């Protein structure tokens, strides 16, 4: 079931042209014949202890890939359970912690195809005395304190269906432009036009209105599903709905526009 | 998934084709009866490479 | 599609008996339980150089058989490519040609089951000087001139579907006696009787007319498919057609008789 992104009242004028801007560059479909089928996660530390005070990437996991350590030392020190890729527990383990190792950690997720990314922030500290070695939660971040050289764990788990493995067949991202007939309540529209990720478009109703219902030929690619209705008629009067669903990314959204034909004034 | 990003296969127009039903030879003299509503070519070599 | 063997006007007299002689001893069906399934080709030279001036058979190929040379010398001299049996190029090769070898050659094909045979004639000559060694075509025969002892080739190719291998299942030779009803144009007859090579006969219409429509019980064997119509009636008036087809031999023929009932005079 989709979720109403927004509801807008459209004062469409008879004879003139009206535009429904339903679109999202996030919904953009990959143009190359090889649509991205991989996702990446990584860990990066920003330790101000370094005079360079830059952010350095400890390691990164690639979907269906092989674990690869950026440097020559984090191997053994950094443990990223391979099976956890299915579990989603993208946690990090340090064997020994030095005074130069404490700082700011960040676990980041990136996905090119879905164009969805996330970041979570954590703090690590090291002390010579275990008396002050105690974790605490700051709401916006977590602070870890542990003895020098002691094994420590940093949790990064999202528990999301998209980020866990699901080799589902890539259902075409359905897009539906459906207009409620005149004097009809919402959710009772008949599909004016249907758009598939493959680029095929299914037209409904008269062909002349579809031609005047200008839609960019690259809408399935660019995602510009905005509906441009020209030579407005009383028949076109009624609410419009722009539904989008992406099974692979799992997105489901709908935009409702109260399109009423108004005579020129 | 139908979408594919590997391989490359050629594609070209076809060559000629042959049939007997176009030609009937019940009598001594030749007879050609091409299917109705279809352009057809024919060739014979006696004397010269004559086509019609 | 059959070919009209001949068209004859039959002045059948009412009450009397009329005979349609449609038949062919070539169409005769083999009586023995083992119908011949083999065909033969051979080469034979008639060299007048011999004082005996007889025709002697160089060699012969048997379908599904083994190459066999009549004499003890032609082996090696005579080459008959086995694969050519499928190609139909029943050509002959001589390694060395002597003054006593030149003469008249003949390539002959015989088939017992189909009772079809063919012969093609060629001329061979040998000279001491290669200057006069040149083939020529006489329309009714071909003349070969070559140096003594030189390898020579004599072509015998028929390019016929019957003479090339086709292990088709022996379809019964269909015979159809079909009469055009009174006042009906040709090619609109209804089968009066059907005859199969196996000897089974399918009768159509009244049984009394079939009994009076005397046909020799051995017609399928002897091939005497001639139709003897007795006690002629006005109903029998109309054209008669005798169709024969042999799938194995590929024959297809039809005989049309303009049978009109005429009152006695
Ligand atoms: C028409 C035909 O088949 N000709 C060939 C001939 O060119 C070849 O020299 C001979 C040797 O096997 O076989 C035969």
């Amino acid at each position: 079931n989709s979720v109403v992104v927004s509801v807008l009242n459209i004062s469409a004028t008879l004879g003139s042209q009206a535009v429904l801007p339903c679109k999202s560059y996030r919904m953009v479909w990959t143009q190359d014949r090889l649509n991205d089928r991989q996702r990446v996660v990584h860990w990066d530390v920003y330790s101000t202890y370094y005079g360079d005070n830059k952010m350095e990437r400890l390691c990164d996991m690639y979907s269906a890939g092989d674990q690869r350590v950026y440097s020559s030392y984090n191997q053994g020190r950094i443990f990223m359970p391979q099976n956890a890729f299915t579990d989603g527990n993208f946690s990090l383990v340090i064997k020994d912690v030095a005074e130069s190792d404490g700082g700011i950690y960040s676990c980041n997720l990136h996905h090119h195809y879905c164009h969805l990314y996330e970041t979570v922030k954590i703090q690590l500290d090291v002390t010579k005395k275990a008396k002050a070695a105690k974790e605490y939660w700051d709401g916006e971040k977590a602070v870890i304190v542990a003895l020098e050289g002691s094994t420590v764990m940093l949790p990064c788990v999202n528990r999301n269906q998209i980020w866990t493995e699901r080799h589902s067949e890539e259902e075409q991202q359905v897009v539906h432009w459906d207009r409620q007939p005149p004097g009809v309540p919402h959710d009772r529209a008949d599909r004016l036009i249907d758009l598939y990720a493959s680029g095929e478009r299914r037209s409904y109703g008269p062909l002349f209105i579809r031609q005047k219902m200008n839609i960019t030929d690259t809408a399935f690619a660019l995602g510009d599903f905005s509906l441009r209705i020209s030579e407005l008629e009383s028949a076109d009067e009624g609410t419009y709905s722009c539904h989008l669903h992406h099974h692979y990314c799992g997105l489901h959204e709908r935009r409702i526009y109260q399109v009423f034909v108004t005579e020129p004034v | 998934l139908k979408e594919t990003s590997a391989g490359y296969i050629t594609m070209h127009r076809p060559g000629p084709h042959a049939y007997k039903s176009y030609l009937e030879e019940a009598s001594g003299e030749v007879y050609i009866k091409p299917p109705s509503g279809k352009n057809v070519t024919y060739e014979c070599k006696c004397g010269d490479y004559s086509t019609g």
